[PDB]
């Protein structure tokens, strides 16, 4: 999973990360700390078009739109 | 043909149902109060994590206790009288702000006023807000 | 002005003490100094030095500020 399309972010900075989704091939929702560490993988799996990204911050869920599956 | 069968939790702690029994003509099975779920063993039950198992429940914030749940919210919202469901505090009403390609638009949550906050743009593809300095930023692409 | 909630600036009032970035460590309790794009972070024993580092093409500026292009 790489940069190919980034799209859609959303900060937390209680907990000092950055998430963003990218819609390429092999698409994907990623996390970055805030300073450029601890680069992760969140969502991988059933996602094509991840447009749309954000966080509740009151119950601390992530949330994210699908625009091909239409999730 | 158990000669005819009977209830064979009644013997003491025989298939070791954790929670609570019931029979039929040719067996048993154990049961678990809601709140409890059987694991693969079909004798012993554990605490559902309804926080995490089912998020749903709660309007805004929850805390597993062994059994049921109790749901809570963020401080600057109160929890209404039904249990579960929270609502904002503050006497500011929220309002969207979204980007056409030359305007952005301001819009009500409930769909009640509409009105432009700027005009003329090239093509706005992204915005975000700062509430320390009531500033607005986006990307003309 | 819930959906930014209120939280304490890790570099509160004194930039962290970096020269040029203070960035919050993941996991939010920390903080960490960066330098720009074309400078050099030769961490020294209790500081970053940002180092400038820019291309013959680039132009530097008086205080060390910024580098810009040559044109
Ligand atoms: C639209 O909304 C914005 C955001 O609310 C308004 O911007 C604010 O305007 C007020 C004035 O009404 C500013 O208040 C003043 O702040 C000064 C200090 O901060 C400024 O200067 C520093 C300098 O380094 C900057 O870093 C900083 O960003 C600010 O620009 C104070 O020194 C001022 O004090 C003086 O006036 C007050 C009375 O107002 C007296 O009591 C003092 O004795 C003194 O004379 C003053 O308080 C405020 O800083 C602005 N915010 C920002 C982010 O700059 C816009 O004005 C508003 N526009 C309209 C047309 O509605
Ligand atoms: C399934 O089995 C469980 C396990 O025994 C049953 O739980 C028990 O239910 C009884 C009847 O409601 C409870 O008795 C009551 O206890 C209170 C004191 O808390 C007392 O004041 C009442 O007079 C009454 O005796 C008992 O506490 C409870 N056991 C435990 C530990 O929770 C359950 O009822 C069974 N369910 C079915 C549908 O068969
Ligand atoms: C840096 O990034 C890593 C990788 O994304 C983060 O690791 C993950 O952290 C969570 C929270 O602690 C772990 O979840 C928990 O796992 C334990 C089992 O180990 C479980 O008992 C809990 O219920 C919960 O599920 C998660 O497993 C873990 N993943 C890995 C691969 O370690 C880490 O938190 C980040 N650290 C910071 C400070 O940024
Ligand atoms: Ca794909
Ligand atoms: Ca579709
Ligand atoms: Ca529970």
């Amino acid at each position: 999973f790489c940069f190919e399309h980034p799209r859609g972010i959303v900060l937390h900075p209680q907990r000092g990360h950055v998430y963003w989704a990218d819609w390429g091939v092999h698409a994907y929702i990623g996390r970055i700390g805030m300073d450029g560490t601890n680069k992760s993988v969140i969502i991988s799996t059933k996602i094509e078009w991840p447009n749309a990204i954000t966080i509740d911050y009151t119950n601390d869920l992530l949330y994210w739109a699908d625009a091909h599956l239409g999730y | 043909e158990k000669g005819c069968g009977i209830n064979e939790c009644l013997d003491s702690s025989i298939s070791r149902c954790d929670h609570n029994c019931t029979d039929t003509i040719t067996s048993f099975y154990c049961s678990c109060l809601p709140g409890y779920k059987l694991m693969s063993d079909k004798r012993s039950c554990v605490d559902i994590d309804e926080c995490k198992e089912s998020p749903q429940l709660c309007s805004q914030k929850c805390e597993n206790v062994v059994g049921s749940y109790i749901c809570k919210c963020a401080p600057g919202y109160i929890r209404e009288p039904d249990g579960k469901s929270c609502r904002q505090n503050s006497n500011i009403e929220p309002y969207l702000i979204f980007s056409n390609r030359y305007y952005i638009r301001n819009l009500t949550t409930d769909g009640s006023s509409y009105s432009l906050i700027l005009q003329g743009l090239g093509n706005v593809v992204a915005l975000d807000f700062d509430r320390v300095e009531k500033r607005l930023y986006w990307i003309d692409a | 002005p819930y959906r930014q909630p209120i939280m304490s600036n890790p570099c509160g009032t004194n930039n962290g003490g970096c020269s040029h970035l203070c960035l919050i460590k993941a996991g939010g309790r920390g903080f960490t100094c960066a330098c720009p794009d074309d400078f050099q972070t030769v961490q020294l024993r209790d500081r970053t030095l940002c180092m400038p580092m820019c291309s013959s093409t680039q132009f530097l500026c008086g205080n060390n500020e910024k580098c810009i292009p040559i044109w």
